[PDB]
C-alpha cells in the first residue's frame, strides 16, 4: 500500500504540474469506467496530443542556405 | 621582293607546278601585306579562288603553301567588311581541319619521341639511343616551330573571324575550345598569348564555358600564372577571373593550389586588382576562407588598408577584407599587435561604412577579439547619435550590438551620449527603415545585460514601444525573435521584470506565439518564460492552461464537430 | 482496488496528454521529502541564468539578423548597406575589338 501511495503521488505532482484544474475536471467528465475488459475508456482517445504527434512525421528535408551565391546568371546564351 | 601591283602572270604559275606555287603565294603575300594595293587585290578576279583552290587539297604536303592560307586572307580579315569574302570561300573552315591535324600530328610526334626515350638503360652514343635520338631532336624541333606559326596565324583568322556571334557559333559546334585547351600545351609565348585570348573570348557564353569545364582548363593554366611574360599573365588572369563565376572551377582553382600563387600576385605588380577580384571570388565560399589564413600572406593585405590614402578605400580591397573577416582564424591574424586600433581609428576619422562593415565583421567573434572592444565603445557612441547618415550609423549600432562583454558597463555610455530616447525613438512607427530599427532592438538587448541600466529602461517606456513594434512586426521572424530576446535579457533584473509582468501585455503576446514554426522563436520564447513563472504565480496558470489547450487543441475541438 | 483503479485512471491520462519531455522535466525535478513526507519541485531560473543564453544568430537562416526590408532591398538593388558579405557585384571581361575598319 505505502509505494503505490507514493508513486500515487507522484502521479498526482505530474498532473498538477500540466493539467489545470478546470481541465482535469473536464477530463473526468469525459471518462468511463468499462468492467468488460475493466479500464478507461476515453471518448475520442485516438486525437489526443501525443498521438497525434507519433502521427507527424515531422523530420523533413530542409534545403541549403537561402543565401547562396550563384553568378553563372552572367553568363550569355547564344541567340 | 620585285612585284609590281599587277597581278597577272603570277597566278598563272599559282596553278602550273608544285615548287612554284610557294614562289607565287609569297609574291602575292607581299602585296596583300601593303593596305594601299588590299582594295586592288580584292577587284582581282580569278586571283582569290586561285589561292582558296589550291589551298584546299594541297596544303597537306606543303606547310609553306599553307602560308597563303592566312598572311594573305589574315590581311584581308582585320578589316571587318571583308569578312564576308573570307567566308565566301569558306576559308574559315579550313582552318579548323588544318588547326586539328597539325595537333594530332603533334601528339604522334610526342608519342615517337617518348617510345624513343626508352633505351636508356645502356649509353652507347650509336643506333640504340643517344645520337640518333639526338637527330630526330633536331626533326622534330625544325618542324614544330613552323607548324607552330602556322597554327599562330590560322588562329588569328579565326579570332577576327569570331567578332560574329553566328560565326562564334558555327566554330564552337566544331569543337573549337578542345582545340584551344590541347594548344594550351604548347610552349610558345605569341601562341599561348592568342589561346588564351580566344579562351577568354569565348569564356563569356555558357556553352563555351562548359565545354572548357569538362576539359579540364584550371590545371592548364597554373603552370603559366607565375610565367615571365607579361600579357601573358593578364591575359591568364582574366580568363580565370571569367572562370571564376562557377562554382566547380573556383573549387578546382583551391585544389590545384591557386591561393598561393593568386596571393604572390597579390604583393606589389599591375595585377593587384585581377588577382583581388579572383581572391574575392574564391573567398565567397565558407570553407576557403579559413585557408587564406594558413601561410596565405593576409598580413600584406592590411598594409595596402592602411597605406591606400583617400577618403574611400576602393571597393575591390575593401570587399574582399569584409569576406576575410567573417573568419576567427582570420580575425586572429588581423587583429594581431595593433591591427584593430589602426582600423578603427582610420574608420573614425574617414566615415567609411565599407571600414565598419568590416569592423562590425571582425566584433562578430567571441574569442580575446571581443574583449579587445572596450576602447572603442564610447567612440561608437558618439557616431551612433544620428551625425553622419545612415550607412555609417548602422554599422557603428551593429558594431556595438555585438559587444556583449558581460561585465560591460553601459550605464555611463548610455547618460553621457544620451543615447536612449534615440533608441526610443528610433521605435516610431515611422521613423526609420527597418533595418535600423532591428539593430536599434539588437542594441536595446545588449543594453540591458547591465543591471545598472535596468531602471534607465524602465523609467524610458522602451518596453511599450517594443510591443507595438512586435504588433506591427509580426510577420517577420526577425523582429519578433529580437524583441523576444529583448524581454528575456530584461525580466531578470528586478526592475523591468515589474514593467514586464504588471504592467504590460508582454506575456500574452508570448503565450500567443509560444508554439510557433520557427525553432528560435520557440527557444527564446520557452526560456522566458521559465523566467516569469516563479515571479507570478497568475501567469503560470496561463502557461499551463495554454499549452495544454494547445498541445490538444483537437482533442477540445472535437466536441464541437 | 478503488485506488489502484483511480491510479490507471490517471495513468491513463497522462499517457494521453502530457507529452513525455516535460513528464521527464518533472520527474528530474521532483525530491521527496520524508520529514514532510510529500513531493517538492525546484525553481528553474535560480537553477539556470549561470549559462545564460546567447543571441539567436538568425532567425532567418543568415550569418547576422536580417529583416525582410533588407531581403526585399538586397534581391533588386546593388547597395551594400543591405548585406554582411559578397557586397561586390563583378562583371565578366567583355572581349577586346581586334579588327580595324580603314
Amino acid at each position: 500500500i505505502r509505494q503505490l501511495s507514493r508513486e500515487l503521488r507522484l502521479q498526482m505532482l505530474i498532473i498538477d504540474n500540466f493539467i489545470p484544474q478546470d481541465y482535469q475536471e473536464m477530463i473526468e467528465n469525459y471518462v468511463h469506467w468499462n468492467e468488460d475488459i475493466g479500464e478507461w475508456q476515453l471518448k475520442c482517445v485516438a486525437y489526443t496530443g501525443n498521438n497525434m504527434r507519433k502521427q507527424t512525421p515531422v523530420p523533413d528535408k530542409k534545403e541549403r542556405d537561402p543565401f547562396e551565391v550563384d553568378l553563372s546568371h552572367v553568363y550569355l546564351a547564344y541567340t | 621582293v620585285a612585284n609590281i601591283n599587277d597581278m597577272d602572270e603570277y597566278i598563272e604559275l599559282l596553278y602550273e607546278d608544285i615548287p612554284d606555287k610557294v614562289r607565287g603565294s609569297a609574291l602575292i603575300l607581299q602585296l596583300a601585306r601593303n593596305p594601299d594595293n588590299l582594295e586592288e587585290l580584292l577587284l582581282n578576279e580569278t586571283a582569290l579562288g586561285a589561292l582558296a583552290r589550291v589551298l584546299r587539297e594541297d596544303w597537306k604536303q606543303s606547310v609553306e603553301l599553307a602560308t597563303n592560307i592566312i598572311y594573305i586572307f589574315f590581311c584581308f580579315s582585320s578589316f571587318s567588311h571583308f569578312h564576308g569574302l573570307i567566308t565566301h570561300y569558306k576559308i574559315g573552315a579550313l582552318c579548323m581541319n588544318i588547326i586539328d591535324h597539325e595537333l594530332k600530328r603533334h601528339e604522334l610526334w610526342q608519342e615517337e619521341l617518348s617510345k624513343k626515350k626508352k633505351a636508356v638503360d645502356e649509353d652507347l652514343e650509336n643506333q640504340t639511343l643517344r645520337k640518333d635520338y639526338d637527330k630526330t631532336f633536331k626533326k622534330y624541333q625544325g618542324l614544330v616551330v613552323k607548324q607552330e606559326q602556322l597554327l599562330r596565324v590560322a588562329l588569328y583568322l579565326l579570332l577576327n573571324l569570331a567578332e560574329d556571334t553566328r560565326t562564334e557559333l558555327k566554330m564552337r559546334n566544331k569543337n573549337i575550345v578542345h582545340m584551344l585547351v590541347k594548344a594550351l600545351d604548347r610552349d610558345n609565348f605569341e601562341l599561348l598569348i592568342l589561346v588564351v585570348s580566344f579562351l577568354k573570348k569565348l569564356s563569356i557564353f555558357m556553352e563555351n564555358k562548359n565545354d572548357m569545364v569538362e576539359m579540364d582548363i584550371v590545371e592548364k593554366l597554373v603552370k603559366m600564372i607565375p610565367c615571365e611574360h607579361e600579357d601573358l599573365l593578364n591575359i591568364t588572369l582574366r580568363l580565370l577571373l571569367n572562370l571564376s563565376f562557377d562554382t566547380g572551377l573556383r573549387n578546382k582553382m583551391v585544389q590545384v593550389g591557386l591561393l598561393p600563387k593568386l596571393t604572390a600576385l597579390l604583393g606589389n605588380e599591375n595585377y593587384k586588382q585581377i588577382a583581388m577580384c579572383v581572391l574575392y571570388h574564391i573567398s565567397m565560399d565558407d570553407r576557403f576562407k579559413s585557408m587564406f589564413a594558413y601561410t596565405d600572406c593576409i598580413p600584406q593585405l592590411m598594409k595596402m588598408l592602411f597605406e591606400c590614402s583617400d577618403e574611400r578605400i576602393d571597393l575591390e580591397l575593401i570587399s574582399f577584407c569584409i569576406n576575410l573577416a567573417a573568419n576567427k582564424r582570420n580575425v586572429q591574424l588581423i587583429c594581431e599587435g595593433n591591427g584593430l586600433k589602426m582600423l578603427m581609428k582610420r574608420a573614425l576619422k574617414l566615415k567609411d561604412p565599407l571600414l565598419m562593415k568590416m569592423i562590425r565583421n571582425i566584433s562578430q567573434h567571441d574569442g580575446p577579439t571581443k574583449n579587445l572592444f572596450i576602447d572603442y565603445v564610447g567612440d561608437l557612441a558618439a557616431q551612433i547619435s544620428s551625425d553622419e547618415e545612415e550607412e555609417f550609423v548602422i554599422e557603428c549600432l551593429g558594431t556595438l550590438a555585438n559587444l556583449t562583454i558581460p561585465d560591460l558597463d553601459w550605464e555611463l555610455v548610455l547618460k553621457e551620449y544620451k543615447l536612449v530616447p534615440f533608441l526610443k525613438d528610433k521605435l516610431k512607427p515611422g521613423a526609420a527603415e527597418d533595418d535600423l530599427v532591428l539593430e536599434v532592438v539588437i542594441m536595446i538587448g545588449t543594453v540591458s545585460m547591465d543591471d545598472s541600466c535596468a531602471a534607465l529602461l524602465a523609467k524610458s517606456g522602451i518596453i511599450p514601444a517594443l510591443i507595438e513594434l512586435l504588433n506591427a512586426q509580426q510577420e517577420d521572424d526577425e523582429f519578433v525573435c529580437q524583441i523576444i530576446y529583448v524581454f528575456y535579457q530584461m525580466v531578470f533584473h528586478q526592475a523591468t521584470r515589474d514593467v514586464i509582468i504588471k504592467e504590460t501585455q508582454a506575456p500574452a503576446y508570448l503565450i500567443d506565439l509560444m508554439h510557433d514554426k520557427n525553432n528560435e522563436i520557440r527557444k527564446v520564447c520557452d526560456n522566458t518564460l521559465d523566467i516569469i513563472a516563479e515571479y507570478d504565480e497568475e501567469w503560470a496558470k496561463k502557461i499551463q492552461s495554454e499549452k495544454f489547450r494547445w498541445h490538444n487543441s483537437q482533442w477540445l475541438e472535437m466536441v464541437e464537430s | 482496488n478503488e485506488l489502484t483503479r483511480e491510479l490507471k485512471l490517471k495513468h491513463l491520462i497522462i499517457e494521453n496528454f502530457i507529452p513525455l519531455e516535460e513528464k521527464n522535466k518533472i520527474m528530474n525535478r521532483s525530491f521527496f521529502d520524508d520529514e514532510e513526507d510529500h513531493w517538492k519541485l525546484h525553481p528553474i531560473t535560480r537553477l539556470e541564468n549561470q549559462q545564460m543564453m546567447k543571441r539567436p544568430v538568425s532567425a532567418v537562416g543568415y550569418k547576422r539578423p536580417l529583416s525582410q526590408h533588407a531581403r526585399m532591398s538586397m534581391m533588386i538593388r546593388p547597395e551594400p548597406r543591405y548585406r554582411a558579405e559578397n557586397i561586390m557585384l563583378l562583371e565578366l571581361d567583355m572581349p577586346s575589338r581586334t579588327t580595324r575598319d580603314y
